[PDB]
């Protein structure tokens, strides 16, 4: 019943 | 930090990668912020988003 959806954030970029 | 975002508000194009803006469940709606696909581990609100747009 719980939609959980996970995300990490883009502490930088490597570029 | 890995956050639980609850849905996806836009998408664009930086760099050619791909970064959506986010609105996460632990943190507040304006604290929402842009976070890419690559960091994303939402395919739920990735496709729900573009269903939305179509």
């Amino acid at each position: 019943a719980r939609t959980k959806q996970t995300a990490r954030k883009s502490t930088g970029g490597k570029a | 930090g890995e956050f639980v975002v609850e849905k996806v508000l836009d998408r664009r194009v930086v760099n050619g990668k791909v970064e959506y803006f986010l609105k996460w469940k632990g943190f507040t709606d304006a604290d929402n912020t842009w976070e890419p696909e690559e960091n994303l581990d939402c395919p739920e609100l990735i496709e729900a988003f573009l269903n939305s747009q179509k």
